[PDB]
RNA sequence: CCGGGACCGAGGACCGCGCUCUGCAAGGAUGCUGGCGUAAUGGUCACCAGCGACCCGUCUUGAAACACGGACCAAGGAGUCA
RNA sequence: AGACUAAUCGAACCAUCUAGUAGCUGGUUACCGCCGAAGUUUCCCUCAGGAUAGCAGUGUCGACCUUCAGUUUUAUGAGGUAAAGCGAAUGAACUUUAAAUAUGUAAGAAGCCCUUGUUACUUAACUGAACGUGGGCAUUCGAAUGUAUCGACACUAGUGGGCCAUUUUUGGUAAGCAGAACUGGCGAUGCGGGAUGAACCGAACGCGGGGUUAAGGUGCCGGAGUGGACGCUCAUCAGACACCACAAAAGGCGUUAGUACAUCUUGACAGCAGGACGGUGGCC
RNA sequence: ACAGGGAUGGCUUGUGGCGGCCAAGCGUUCAUAGCGACGUCGCUUUGAUCCUUCGAUGUCGGCUCUUCCUAUCAU
């Protein structure tokens, strides 16, 4: 026998995601592809966010991608591996192109209407195979009634 | 066997019985290679041992 | 206690700047190997001058041979040994052809009647008897007669242990 | 002395562990002296 | 000596009154200064019991604190730490600022011719005459 | 350096490290030969032999012991719904 | 007589409420795989008491970033306690020096200082310190060894004043023994050896083959030696796993090995042949 | 009445306790203390008196019948 004090230890991280969706499933394989085929830490991050949960994916706002674009941010596009939600106290939006999961149809309409554009991740790999000039965005996790009541 | 031996047994990296590793000599390994002595037998390789 | 030897084994306390030439002590150690040799040294030093072995070095250690293995000698050795009333000595002699092995002849001998292990007798001296006059025992004085001649009355022949079977019955006359 | 924690943040700052035993002390000779004047008075009206 | 709140001291309870004391295991134990009174002074010790450390506080007399000598020896390592790379840049040397454990001792000769060796039996023979 | 014996042959084009370089003992066995071609090998069942081996479930406390249930077989039989 | 009132009486029988309640007793149904425990820690009035720390499993998430550590070394505490000397002074309480055993604290850029001022602290005091400010220090980031050992949440579960033993310590008895602290084992655990077995020794476990061992053994049962060397011992139920008791400074004309003292050719120890006398039948 | 839980030991045997003294020995010999077998000494009616019986919580027996121990009453 041999004394291990210390213990080997499971990866407590998600491998795949626990959704049965086909399209999520394509996705997944085509990041698979990109995170290991190349050297971007982008194509590594949206391939972990893309295995997560909901509460792990929270909303991102129009106001929150316009505050983000600020101070030089203008002309990069923004990713949000999660959906895109729309603010109607931000009464003008600015001109933005956003990649998402999903987005609503106000978000979208906004957002088209205020002259920008919207893409899928799908899209996105096309255009950005290694995610240059994009703004990675996240919601607010801890913004939940679960969490405040921990 | 006591904590603080099997502690040193463990940072000797000796965890497993007939398992042997080679040491350099300093005061601060000779002490503990003197409390893990009721464990280990130790010496002085030669080149052909090595 | 084994196949021993006799090794002179030089030792001394660490050079200081108070003390920049130590003295220097020497053992006569019978012991099985240079280890158990240099131990024994330094169990006997603590004992007597006060020297700790982790403020101490040794010096030299030396195998001191026979200087004639084929000389039949007689040996007197005065010991020291420690029993549940105390310590006690005793003056031996052994009729041997080395130092050694009236040393280990010491050692059966001790353990054969006394019930004495190693670590409970200490040897002071072992010496060699220059003269014939100087043996004090008559176990050694017989032997040490003149025109000594005996026979071997009952000698059990020696049979080999995997022969089970004899068809004759063995005869101790020779 | 051992002082807990809990005694301590409850401690008001300046007094220390080692009056706590006279003060009590102090306590219940007030007490003591309290009801021996009470018993007075009660045996003077009479 | 006035101790202050954030201190290292050392507790040894001095004199005769360690006879029948009742709590004799933070005599020579070191803790942190966080209460100070006039002839009085709060100690945090530390207790490991198994695998855990526990926090326990005491109130100690003045006479059985001293103050601790620690951090006296890294201060001062960091010290000449400074000067002696301040002036191997200045000298243009590499010099060693890691202190090191003692190395085996190396090879020497020692002579006799003066200091010939005296020889021990097992007991002293002045003891024994 | 030279013998004597035992157990094992995982992998399945080439790639590599090498060497004593027409090749090799170098990133895991091949070559030659004989008998049989069937109950011969192998398997299952019954029994003998050597060695091994307390009667299950429950309760108790720290644990055993005590105690309780169990003649046998079939079917039924206990964390469910709002 | 608490007797009898349809075999039913300290309160009849029948149906219903009713599937009454039990904390107590019994029982509680396929397989394989991955992890895997615990017994005053701290507080509360106790027993017919509670929470609670600790120990675990599943999920996740965060840069799984920082590194840390039942260990040694270094400096400094506790233990100055042994020891050496006193041709050093002085006299465990003497000290130049200094034990073994484990033991507390500290060992960096997340740090070290310097300077600047304020102070509602403190100080005789702009004095220390705290608070901030700025600057200097990366020429080596400032012991060893190890490092599939990170952190934070969520949710879930058992156990949370049990047994045995080494050591340390506090008490005791005629003898037993009783409390604590740490550590190990067991409850949960198979295997080799102790003939046998909760607490002993060895060693920890997927299914197989070959080799070597540990503890223990090698006269036969029984695998392996009637193996080798030197001795000791003969028991009218030896001894072979003893240490505790019986039990004592115990009793032995058992047997060996020693130590001390004593005698000895000026004749020892044992015997044999002889002497063993006179005052004197001393005084009462 | 119901639901449950239960039912000191290789001990012992023939010779008192307390207090003092002695003591071979063990120790000690920069302290002369402390332990101590063998003993001993103190307390616990001229063969008397019969006019002082001092507390069941603890339970033993008998019958029949066999065997063992020896710590022996008889032979």
């Amino acid at each position: 026998g041999i004394d291990l004090r210390w213990k080997h230890v499971r990866s407590s991280h998600r491998k795949a995601p626990k959704s049965d969706n086909v399209y999520l499933k394509l996705l997944v394989k085509l990041y698979r592809f990109l995170a290991r085929r190349t050297e971007a830490p982008f194509n590594k991050v949206v391939l972990r966010r893309l295995f997560m949960s909901r509460i792990n994916r929270p909303p991102v706002s129009l106001s929150r991608i316009a505050r983000n674009l600020k101070n030089g941010n203008e002309k990069k596009t923004v990713v949000v591996v999660a959906t895109v939600t729309d603010d109607n106290r931000l009464l003008q939006v600015p001109k933005m192109e956003v990649a998402a999961l999903r987005f609503t149809a106000k978000a979208r309409a906004r957002i088209e209407a205020a002259g920008g554009r919207t893409l899928t991740l799908d899209q996105l790999a096309l255009e950005k195979p290694t995610g240059a000039n994009t703004l990675l965005l996240r919601g607010p996790k801890n913004a939940r009634e679960a969490v405040k009541h921990f | 066997i006591p904590p603080k031996p099997r502690k040193i047994l463990q940072l000797l990296r000796l965890r497993q019985i007939n398992n042997g590793v080679f040491v350099k000599v300093t005061k601060a390994t000779a002490e503990m290679i003197k409390i893990v002595e009721p464990w280990v037998a130790y010496g002085y390789p030669n080149l052909k041992s090595v | 206690m084994g196949r021993l030897q006799e090794y002179q084994v030089i030792g001394r306390h660490l050079p200081t700047e108070a003390n920049p030439n130590p003295a220097l002590y020497r053992m006569r150690i019978f012991a099985p190997n240079e280890v158990v040799a240099k131990s024994r040294f330094w169990y006997f030093l603590r004992g007597l001058k006060k020297v700790k072995k982790a403020t101490g070095e040794i010096v030299s250690v030396n195998v001191i041979s026979e200087k004639h293995p084929l000389k039949v000698k007689n040996f007197g050795i005065w010991l020291r040994y420690d029993s549940r009333s105390g310590t006690h000595n005793m003056y031996k002699e052994y009729r041997e052809t080395s130092r050694v092995a009236a040393v280990e002849a010491m050692y059966a001998d001790m353990a054969a009647r006394h019930r004495a292990r190693f670590r409970s007798i200490h040897i002071l001296k072992v010496v060699e008897l220059e003269k014939t006059e100087d043996v004090k025992r008559p176990y050694i004085k017989q032997l040490v007669a003149k025109n000594l001649s005996f026979p071997l009355p009952h000698r059990v022949p020696k049979i080999s242990t995997k022969k089970i079977f004899s068809a004759k019955r063995p005869s101790t006359f020779s | 002395i051992e002082v807990s924690a809990a005694k301590e943040a409850m401690r008001p700052e300046g007094t220390s562990v080692r009056g706590d035993k006279r003060r009590e002390i102090r306590a219940r000779v007030k007490k003591n002296q309290k009801q021996m004047l009470r018993n007075q008075r009660i045996a003077a009206e009479k | 000596r006035t101790y202050r709140v954030g201190d290292i001291v050392d507790i040894k309870v001095n004199g005769a009154v360690q006879k029948g004391m009742p709590h004799k295991f933070y005599h020579g134990k070191t803790g942190v200064v966080y209460n100070v009174t006039k002839s009085a002074v709060g100690v945090i010790v530390y207790k490991r019991v198994k695998h855990r450390y526990i926090e326990k506080r005491i109130n100690v007399r003045i006479e059985h604190v001293k103050p601790s000598r620690s951090r006296e020896d890294f201060l001062r390592r960091v010290k000449e730490n400074a000067e002696l790379k301040k002036k191997a840049k200045a000298e243009g040397v590499p010099v060693q600022l890691k202190r090191q454990p003692a190395m085996p001792r190396e090879a020497h000769t020692v002579s006799i011719a003066d200091n010939k060796p005296v020889t021990l039996a097992p007991v002293a023979y002045e003891t024994t005459i």
